[PDB]
């Protein structure tokens, strides 16, 4: 999933990031932002959502250190066999860089 | 589909995450990948995270 | 997600008339009072706090049958999740009064949200009596009509908007009903 | 709701399992202190009336800034809902006694209760400081038992570690 | 969930009743058959791959309708989910012996379990046969009057959870009726 | 759709957040040009039936090759669908000097334009060039004001620029 | 782990959570049976060479089979492997005792036997019943306390439970 | 994951060995210990915001040096990150003390923990400066020398409790460092 | 009685006609429908004890005039009388769920009893808060089955047609 995975250098990351700028560009097709990341209503939880994901995000790299490793072998089981069949490019972008292809997530749930 | 398929759909799919409620439990912890809140409480603030995510 | 500017477009494509002047006086009538609107909604977001604190407050003063226990709307988780409802409404009707056009609501809220509350048990009597005294302050706020608080103005006619912002209540209020 | 019924009942849900001995053990300890904790529940059902008034004016006396028109106490009507106030507060610590745990408190009078005061201009730091009056307010060997005061006081302090 | 001391709660806060000492001592005897009602819960826990064992070949020695090919149950992955379907209505009574309600089974089982069953295709009457083997073995456990095995006990009268699980065993039987 | 309404209204609630002064402020710049965006739009309406023929045959001067059979151009009955063609461009244009930013063009005549035209065996470089005509085809200080023409030619090299 | 801490610090920590006081309640029943848990542990720790040697070939009576060239008990050899291995299920269930859950049964000695024994061509039919007669020899009032055997007892049928 | 109980378990485990009559006297003790162990643990966390708010107060008391801007500590979210980290250390102590081991504190919050703190500017010396006032406010809620609270407790030693929660923060100073 | 089956029984005898099955088609349509009918028919009798207590004096919280002289209350044996008839006017109810119709009512309660109230001068607009206890305190799943209150409802109420 997002932000499980953790990347190694900062050329991981970079690429984590990017694959997704375009999974923002799914969810926010136009000028319009859309009504499904939302992830909000009031004040209280405007800052409640930044600072949820920040603790999650630690709990990435806090928790293990061999399911972490399994992580990584996991990101190449959800992108190389249903994701990007045909194309070896974006297949050994899975097995070089898995961090980076475990959050393209393709499911499009409009997130 | 029917109603009566439609207030099945709701069930099974419950029972489809209580099933993989418990391999993330299938040895018993809470696992931590899991998380759904922040340090400060807030869950029941997430949970109005989540039934936006309920109601959008 | 549609305007005041983008409601007379879609309606040239029923017909795929090109817009010339014909109706853009309309329009250039919309941005004759764009800071008119824009004095008006600034005295609206002034006390946004203070207009959902009138509300659940005159609507438990006449029924204090939601506060007795075994009903509805008693306890403050509810009116936690009551004053969730509360303001939800108060933000997007702001959104609708800056765009001089009730199409924002149509969708974002106004989807789904009357048989989410009869799934609910929310007593839908309350919640069109709530959205009048959500009404009353409004007009009182646009215009330098409240009790106490009188911001700095110039003066004119504020009814105009104030005709938009009472069609855009009880347009929640029937959908809510 | 909030009980020791709420943890395993449910975590052998969570885990789809058994009600194994993990299960049966954490209930037995309800049982050897409930009369600990139920003689605590009908002295606050006995002073329902009794210590509401003395808790309203020993926070406006520390709070008397109220009384001035645009605020939270403008006039008797505000204190005339502001005894409803802190009484609901202390209905759900009362049936918190019961459960066991704060049950009633945090799916009804807890949770999103800072939504909703200082946007309705009520002050919270009046609304602890009312309740941190009753937390000191007790007497262990004199009002209730020995037994009975450290389930109430652990809950009034509580009052103000939820609402930070 | 919903326990016999959470059960005497809402009935009191329905109407804001301070609960004080006429409705304590029925949860007095609650307490004091506390060891009382874990004795017959570690009977039907030490053997529950004997029942579910005992019942569906009980259920296909009273009907070979089923094993019949063409039939609801018969084959090798659809004998995997009748295992699958009867321990989990096991587990759930045995959270609901425990809590002296069966208020846990009533959310987690037994909302709209019925009309799946029918949109699967599952006849309800051999599903009415296999939950009366597994009320009628389950009383023999929590008492002395099985076959072979007797585990060691102190004696006396306890029928007052006989009472209790076959009050929770028809209300399995009439929700999937 | 797609206009300021669109970026602020729909941040504000992708944020879950009230209306502030960032979101009131960015409709404003609307107001002091709409007079510079809005006689802009009657040029094209007075010209609605003018430029779609004088671009038609600009384009098949150096688009000539479309006559032969088995191509895009075939017959008149293609050539009385091809004024409809840039015309169904030349509708959406006029729109986005109303609303402000394109928001007819992308989610109606601009997404999908790079899945349909060369299945359809319809040339996309004609339809570019079309619009190419159109882009230089202007005179700022004579036909329209200097302030209605930068709206104008900045929404036709757009429509180069999203079949790119 | 599986414990109950395994319970409530790990969904305090999957809801984002303070340790509140369903969480503090659930370890309570730790603390008033762990007296009833811990003195059947050193009943199979004073009995670890002793019980060993009388399940073996209780099992080998019922199955006596094995001793043929080609099956799982060919030699002495599997016979000392085979006693090893009835004594590492035994360690673990021992364990349980003290930490309250099946802790140290199912992330070490449970998960993933059903892709092992009969690859292995070992039997799992002798594997449970081997078990099932430890299962049933016990003596509540007589070897043990009576607050002892039903920890011990629900664990060993919980070992044909998992099996399953 | 592993209470004091069952720390002499998994040593046992890698000898093949169990818990014969030698070892667990002291556990004998350890069980013998259950309510002076729980007579402990009300006294911390009933006031558990005195000592995230006597800590923090005390740490800006002897270091002005955070409250500068440009500062690790000084601005609005920042100190609301404070009481987020101020009370982890005091979260999980309590679960040192409540297991009766600190393998429930080793993986849980002490895995990277150092490493975060550089990678997100926190200076260390802060760090384990405002865990030493929470040790000597921790060591006098246990005990009976604290200002003004005096909760009623019976009387005897708990100096085994002042060594396990002595032999705790200093391990946590440990992994921050 | 009117029952279930004994409709097409007289419906056979009127035309001279044979039992086909239409005839047979409701016996069907009883037994999908008492699978759990029969659960409240036997909590009528599993429920009797506190519901004498319940609905015998659910009269006399609201018609509190029944110890006036003239009246049912001014004896204590016409207390009783009182009482029996809620406790055999939930007996009845017991013997109603199970027929189908209103078997027991029709040939025994309802059989003359606008005749017969008013000369013995009892009140029947005072029966009725017998029966309304009865249709307000009814939370269908969590006393009885889900489907099986809502039709003891109506066997329930019309009762309520009768006596008004
Ligand atoms: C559930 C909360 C609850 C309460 C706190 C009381 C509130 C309360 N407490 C006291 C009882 C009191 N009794 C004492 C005597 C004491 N002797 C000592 O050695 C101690 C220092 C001290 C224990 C506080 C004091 C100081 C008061 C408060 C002052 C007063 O008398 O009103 C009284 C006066 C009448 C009486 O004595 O009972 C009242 C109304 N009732 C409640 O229902
Ligand atoms: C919305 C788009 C739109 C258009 C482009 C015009 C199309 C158009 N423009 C011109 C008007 C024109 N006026 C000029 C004169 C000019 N003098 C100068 O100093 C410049 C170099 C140059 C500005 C282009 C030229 C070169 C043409 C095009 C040739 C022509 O006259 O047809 C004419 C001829 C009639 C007239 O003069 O109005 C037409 C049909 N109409 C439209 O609705
Ligand atoms: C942790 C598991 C564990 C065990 C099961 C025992 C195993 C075991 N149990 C018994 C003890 C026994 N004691 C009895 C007597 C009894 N009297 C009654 O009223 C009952 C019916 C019955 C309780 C079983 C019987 C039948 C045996 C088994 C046969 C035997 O004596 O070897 C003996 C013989 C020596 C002795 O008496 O202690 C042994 C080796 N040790 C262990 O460590
Ligand atoms: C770094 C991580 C990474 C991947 C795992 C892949 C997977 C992937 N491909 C595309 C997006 C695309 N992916 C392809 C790829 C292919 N189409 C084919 O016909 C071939 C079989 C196959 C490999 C040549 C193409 C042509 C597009 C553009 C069209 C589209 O949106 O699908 C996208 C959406 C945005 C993007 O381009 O990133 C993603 C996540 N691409 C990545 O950047
Ligand atoms: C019994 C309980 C009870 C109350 C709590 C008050 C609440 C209250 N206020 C108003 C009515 C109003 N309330 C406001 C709002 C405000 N006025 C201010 O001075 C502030 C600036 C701002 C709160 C922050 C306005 C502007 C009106 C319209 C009339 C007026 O100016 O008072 C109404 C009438 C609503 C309607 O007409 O539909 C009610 C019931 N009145 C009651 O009868
Ligand atoms: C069952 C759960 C429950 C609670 C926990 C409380 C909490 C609470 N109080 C108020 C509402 C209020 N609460 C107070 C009370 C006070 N204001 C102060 O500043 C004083 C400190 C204090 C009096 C001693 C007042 C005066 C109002 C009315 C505010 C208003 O209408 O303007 C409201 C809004 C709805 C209502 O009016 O009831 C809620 C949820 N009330 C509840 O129903
Ligand atoms: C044959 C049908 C049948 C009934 C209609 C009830 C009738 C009934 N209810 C209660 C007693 C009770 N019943 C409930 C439950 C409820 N209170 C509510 O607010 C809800 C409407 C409802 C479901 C949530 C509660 C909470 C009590 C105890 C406290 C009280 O009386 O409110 C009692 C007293 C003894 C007992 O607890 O069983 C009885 C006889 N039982 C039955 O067997
Ligand atoms: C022809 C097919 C056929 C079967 C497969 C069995 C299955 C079976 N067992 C029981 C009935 C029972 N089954 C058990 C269960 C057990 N008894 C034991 O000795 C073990 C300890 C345990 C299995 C592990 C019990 C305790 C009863 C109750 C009566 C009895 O003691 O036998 C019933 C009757 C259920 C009822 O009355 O509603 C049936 C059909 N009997 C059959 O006729
Ligand atoms: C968590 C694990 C756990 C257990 C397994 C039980 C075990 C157990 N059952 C009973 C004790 C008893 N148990 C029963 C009930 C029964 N007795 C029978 O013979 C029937 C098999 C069964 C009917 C359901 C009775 C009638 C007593 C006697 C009560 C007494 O001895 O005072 C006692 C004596 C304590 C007491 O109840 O006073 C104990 C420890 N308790 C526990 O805490
Ligand atoms: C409202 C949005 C809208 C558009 C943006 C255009 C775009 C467009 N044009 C065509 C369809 C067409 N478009 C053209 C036009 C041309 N072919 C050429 O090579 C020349 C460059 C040009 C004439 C000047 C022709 C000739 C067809 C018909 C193609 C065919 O049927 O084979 C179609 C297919 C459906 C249809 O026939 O309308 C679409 C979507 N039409 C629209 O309805
Ligand atoms: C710590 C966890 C742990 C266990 C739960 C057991 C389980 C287990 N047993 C064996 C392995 C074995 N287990 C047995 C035992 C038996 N075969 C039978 O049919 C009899 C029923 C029984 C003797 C009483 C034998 C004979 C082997 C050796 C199989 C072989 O090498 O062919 C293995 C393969 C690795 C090994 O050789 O150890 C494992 C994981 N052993 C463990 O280390
Ligand atoms: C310069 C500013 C300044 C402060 C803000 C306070 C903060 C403060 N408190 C304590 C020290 C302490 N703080 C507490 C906590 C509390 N004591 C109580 O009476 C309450 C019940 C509870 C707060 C809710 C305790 C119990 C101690 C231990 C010694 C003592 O009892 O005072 C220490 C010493 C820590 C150490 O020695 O390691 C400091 C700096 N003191 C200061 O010098
Ligand atoms: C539900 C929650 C729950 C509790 C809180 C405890 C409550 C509790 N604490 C103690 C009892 C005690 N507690 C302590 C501990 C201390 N005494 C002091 O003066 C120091 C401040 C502190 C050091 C940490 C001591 C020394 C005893 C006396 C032990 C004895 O009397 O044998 C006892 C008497 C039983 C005993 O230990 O013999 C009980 C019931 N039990 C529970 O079930
Ligand atoms: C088996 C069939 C059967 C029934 C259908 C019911 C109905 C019923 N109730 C009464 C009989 C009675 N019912 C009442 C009751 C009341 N009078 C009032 O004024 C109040 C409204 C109400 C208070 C509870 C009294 C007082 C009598 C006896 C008449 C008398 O002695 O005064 C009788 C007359 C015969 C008898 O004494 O039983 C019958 C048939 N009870 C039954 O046993």
């Amino acid at each position: 999933c997002d932000r499980y995975a953790q990347p190694a250098n900062k050329a991981e990351e970079y690429i984590q990031k990017s694959v997704q700028m375009q999974m923002k560009k799914r969810s926010i097709p136009y000028g319009v932002y859309t009504t499904s990341c939302a992830d909000g209503t009031v004040k209280g939880m405007a800052e409640n959502a930044r600072v949820a994901k920040e603790s999650a995000n630690f709990r990435a790299r806090q928790m293990s250190a061999g399911a972490k490793a399994a992580a990584r072998f996991n990101a190449r089981r959800v992108a190389n066999d249903w994701h990007n069949n045909g194309c070896n490019y974006e297949e050994k972008l899975t097995s070089r860089f898995p961090a980076a292809a475990s959050s393209v997530r393709p499911t499009t749930n409009r997130y | 589909l029917g109603f009566y398929g439609r207030k099945a759909d709701d069930f099974m799919a419950r029972s489809i995450a209580m099933q993989a409620k418990a391999s993330a439990a299938g040895s018993g912890v809470y696992t931590t990948q899991c998380s759904e809140g922040a340090s400060k409480g807030m869950a029941e603030n997430a949970r109005t995270a989540s039934l936006a995510k309920q109601f959008r | 997600m549609l305007d005041a500017f983008s409601r007379v477009v879609v309606n040239s494509d029923a017909k795929a008339a090109y817009v010339g002047g014909s109706d853009l006086q309309a329009l250039k009538s919309f941005i004759a009072d764009g800071n008119k609107r824009l004095d008006a909604v600034n005295s609206i977001v002034s006390n946004a706090s203070c207009m959902v604190s009138d509300a659940v407050s005159g609507m438990i003063c006449e029924n204090p049958g939601l506060i007795s226990p075994g009903g509805n709307c008693y306890t403050n988780r509810r009116m936690a999740a009551c004053l969730r409802d509360g303001e939800i409404i108060l933000r997007y009707v702001s959104y609708a009064l800056l765009a001089g056009d009730a199409s924002v609501l149509e969708d974002r809220c106004l989807n789904g949200l009357k048989e989410t509350y009869i799934a609910l048990g929310v007593p839908t009597n309350s919640s069109i009596r709530a959205v009048s005294i959500m009404k009353a302050q409004a007009v009182a706020f646009i215009t330098n009509t409240a009790t106490e608080r009188k911001m700095s103005f110039a003066a004119g006619d504020c009814t105009s908007l104030a005709s938009e912002v009472a069609s855009y209540f009880d347009r929640v209020g029937a959908a809510i009903s | 709701m909030k009980s020791v019924i709420t943890t395993v009942v449910s975590a052998a849900d969570a885990a789809g399992r058994f009600p194994s001995n993990s299960d049966l053990e954490s209930i037995q300890g309800n049982i050897q202190r409930s009369a600990a904790r139920l003689e605590a529940a009908e002295k606050l059902a006995g002073n329902h009336e009794a210590v509401v008034k003395e808790a309203g004016d020993a926070c406006f006396a520390k709070y008397a800034y109220l009384k001035n028109p645009g605020e939270a106490g403008e006039n008797q009507e505000k204190i005339n809902k502001c005894y409803r106030d802190v009484d609901h507060y202390m209905r759900l610590v009362n049936y918190c006694l019961v459960v066991g745990g704060t049950g009633p408190l945090d799916e009804w009078g807890i949770a999103g209760a800072r939504e909703v005061y200082r946007t309705l201009n009520l002050p919270t730091s009046a609304y602890v400081a009312s309740i941190a009056y009753t937390r000191d307010r007790l007497c262990v060997p004199r009002d209730m038992s020995a037994q009975a005061g450290v389930e109430f006081s652990a809950y009034l302090d509580y009052l103000i570690n939820a609402l930070s």
